[PDB]
């Protein structure tokens, strides 16, 4: 189940609140396909959270 | 000076058009500046505007 | 592996099969096969995506020719042994005065290679010029003593048919550099002294190595310049729309291309996430 | 490290794409992650000044 993997990554690896998810936050939806491919590195969560931070940063700008 | 041509060396003589062309090892810059002040004193511009 | 779209898959597999034809086929130069520069889709497909397709084409061609990187090891050994033979011959030869021939033979003697690709291109020429000085002095033909002028790298007292076939072979080497084929031993050994024999062989192998190296390096240079051009045009054309996808593609592109490893990093960065940066690239 | 780096140990930073592996390294000793930009001699001397 790809849904199981996505829920696992969002809830454990990335620790997002339930009120925001890839259904309602499209750039996260696009990045989750990449993140599921990286089976390793699930022990350290800070790297993934910072990666999502900079992805949100690069998603929104006027330059 | 000496100059290069096709596989050959040639000698060149040319005139120094103006005073400044004299080398700054023989006509140094401070000498020129003091000469300019001399001109200023001649022109009654000793304190320049 | 490369992946690009806009073309019907038949032309894409034709391009890949062409890249597999590269190592064996003549005229290894991307602009020397204009039809491949036709099949990019220019004046047919969408500008923004077709220029990307051309960038990937050039990058793939660059990567293949860099992967082949002519491996001139045994001909390097041949060059060194011919150099040593010329050194020995010069030390035995009865020159007009020991000083001049000794000095040129000494700069020829300690010319061996250094395990770096770029420096061999200099040192092969630097050895050949001194060798030709020595050969000229051996048979009393002149050498230019003008300051700032170096005696040109050339044979001595070969018959014109031999050197004509040498030059035709050199043109052929210009056309293709990976298919190295030196066989030009038409030297009838009573044609002038042993020094002339050895210096002709030395200059032949040196010109061979120099031509191979220089042709490959200029091919590298042209590919690098044009790929950097294409990268700048992609970033320019993509700047017009600000969005996450276009910004991701732009941030991919803002990598420079000044080294071979830089190009490898660039290609792998484009390929790895082709589903992230494709929405702004429309088919037709 | 205990031995000088080389082109393999140096790896360029991507600054804008999800370069997860170097984040996973972060406090890593062996790889030197560096900007692809370079300093010319003049600006190098200005930094040193």
């Amino acid at each position: 189940k790809r849904d199981e993997k996505h829920r696992h990554v969002v809830n454990v690896v990335l620790e997002l609140p339930t009120e925001i998810s890839e259904a309602t936050h499209p750039v996260l939806a696009t990045m989750l396909s990449k993140y599921t491919r990286m089976s390793s590195l699930f022990n350290d969560k800070c790297a993934f959270k910072l990666d999502l931070l900079r992805m949100v940063a690069v998603s929104r700008t006027r330059r | 000076t000496h100059c290069q041509e096709n596989s050959e060396t040639v000698a060149l003589c040319t005139p120094r058009i103006v005073i400044g062309n004299l080398p700054d090892g023989l006509a140094p810059g401070p000498f020129h500046e003091l000469r300019t002040w001399e001109i200023m004193e001649h022109m009654r511009l000793r304190p320049p505007p | 592996s490369l992946q690009f779209i806009g073309l019907q898959r038949r032309d894409v597999v034709a391009l890949v099969n062409f890249l597999r034809h590269l190592t064996q086929k003549p005229d290894v130069d991307l602009e020397a096969h204009p039809k491949i520069l036709k099949k990019c889709g220019e004046k047919r497909l969408h500008r923004r995506t077709v220029l990307f397709n051309e960038l990937m084409l050039w990058l793939g061609y660059y990567r293949e020719l860099r992967f082949h990187n002519p491996d001139l090891s045994s001909v390097l050994e041949e060059f060194e042994v011919r150099c040593v033979a010329v050194a020995r011959r010069g030390y035995t030869y009865p020159f007009g005065d020991r000083g001049k021939a000794r000095d040129h033979l000494a700069v020829l003697d300690r010319t061996e290679f250094d395990t770096d690709v770029r420096h061999d291109a200099e040192i092969v020429e630097r050895a050949l010029v001194s060798a030709v000085i020595l050969a000229k002095m051996s048979v009393r033909e002149t050498l230019v003593t003008a300051i700032g002028q170096t005696e040109p790298i050339a044979f001595v007292h070969l018959k014109d048919t031999e050197v004509q076939r040498i030059e035709e072979n050199l043109e052929g080497v210009r056309r293709n550099m990976f298919c190295v084929k030196p066989l030009d031993l038409n030297l009838d050994r009573h044609a002038n002294t042993a020094l002339v024999n050895a210096v002709n062989k030395l200059v032949y192998t040196g010109r061979l190595i120099m031509n191979v190296r220089r042709s490959w390096e200029e091919l590298e240079r042209k590919c690098l310049a044009r790929i950097q051009e294409r990268c700048k045009l992609l970033v320019k054309e993509l700047r017009m729309c600000l969005s996450f996808d276009s910004n991701y593609c732009r941030n991919i592109l803002k990598h420079a291309v000044e080294n071979g490893d830089s190009a490898d990093t660039l290609l792998e960065l484009l390929i790895e996430d082709f589903d992230i940066y494709v929405d702004s690239f429309p088919q037709s | 490290d205990r031995q000088p780096l080389n082109p393999a140990n140096i790896e360029a930073r991507h600054h804008g794409v999800s370069d997860v592996p170097r984040l996973g390294a972060m406090d890593a000793d062996e790889p030197l992650f560096v900007d692809d930009y370079r300093a010319t001699d003049d600006e190098w001397t200005l930094q040193k000044v």
